């Protein structure tokens, strides 16, 4: 499809579709790099880590798989993904987990709490599939910044989802949270932090 | 500062067993875990985290099981 290879050729810098070209591309579609939709887009084109170059054959291949040929088609596609992120708990989970490695520095095994909280603010919004009292999410952040926890591991990360899914209220936690369970030690410290 | 016997203990059990439920190991480890002294289920848990982070254990999909990596 000539349009596809024409679009890809539009946002290229020094013969590459690098990070600065992805930024200029999603913004034309109406988004920002920090948005959950970009996570959706990244995941579709099959990124492994955000700053890593996107191969032509990869771009031309995914876009054609969907049935897009215009920017207007691409924009239409992401909007569906972003909506799926709000209605399908499977996709939400699948993307939540996919996010860590993307955000994650290859020169590291953990992400900094700073960067994690940013994405948590978006992921756990009242509107989304994992509904919870905004007071709890505020709690977790308060605890993270006070006990001086500066980094978060993939395990903790993938486990906090399962956690908030079982417990949507600071109430329900104090009620039956069972500290003799697989919840990572970090969660227990949080649990002990409540009072 | 010496929860180290504990890590030593888990991998010993996890190497031989190769896959367990959280509760099983958290208690099975405690079983042959005391003997040098009593250890709270808090402590054995932090070991798992330590090993999870070192590369020894990989948490199962369900979220409540551990698997011994290479």
């Amino acid at each position: 499809p000539k349009e596809l290879t024409q679009v890809f050729e539009h946002y290229i810098n020094n013969n590459l579709f690098d990070i600065d070209s992805l930024v200029k591309f999603i913004e034309e579609l109406g988004y920002n790099l920090e948005d959950l939709a970009t996570l959706c887009l990244a995941h579709l084109l099959g990124y492994k880590k955000l700053e890593e170059p996107l191969k032509r054959e990869d771009f031309l291949s995914t876009w054609f798989m969907q049935g897009c040929s215009t920017i207007s088609d691409m924009q239409e596609c992401i909007k569906t993904l972003d909506v799926k992120l709000h209605e399908d708990l499977q996709y939400f989970t699948q993307i939540y987990n996919y996010a860590f490695n993307l955000i994650l520095d290859p020169n590291r095994k953990d992400i900094d709490t700073d960067e994690g909280i940013q994405y948590w603010k978006l992921f756990f919004q009242p509107e989304y599939p994992v509904r919870m009292e905004p007071d709890l999410l505020e709690a977790w952040f308060r605890f993270l910044r006070d006990e001086g926890k500066t980094t978060i591991s993939k395990d903790t990360w993938r486990m906090l989802l399962l956690f908030f899914k079982r417990y949507p209220t600071i109430q329900k936690i104090i009620s039956d949270y069972d500290e003799t369970a697989a919840w990572p030690f970090i969660i227990d410290e949080f649990y002990e932090c409540l009072q | 500062e010496r929860q180290i016997f504990l890590e030593a203990c888990i991998v010993r059990i996890m190497k031989a067993k190769r896959n367990l439920p959280h509760t099983t190991l958290v208690n099975e480890c405690i079983a042959q875990s005391h003997q040098r002294f009593n250890a709270k289920v808090s402590m054995v848990k932090r070991a798992i985290d330590s090993l999870i982070q070192k590369g020894y254990l990989q948490r199962g999909d369900d979220g409540e099981s551990y698997a011994y990596l290479a």
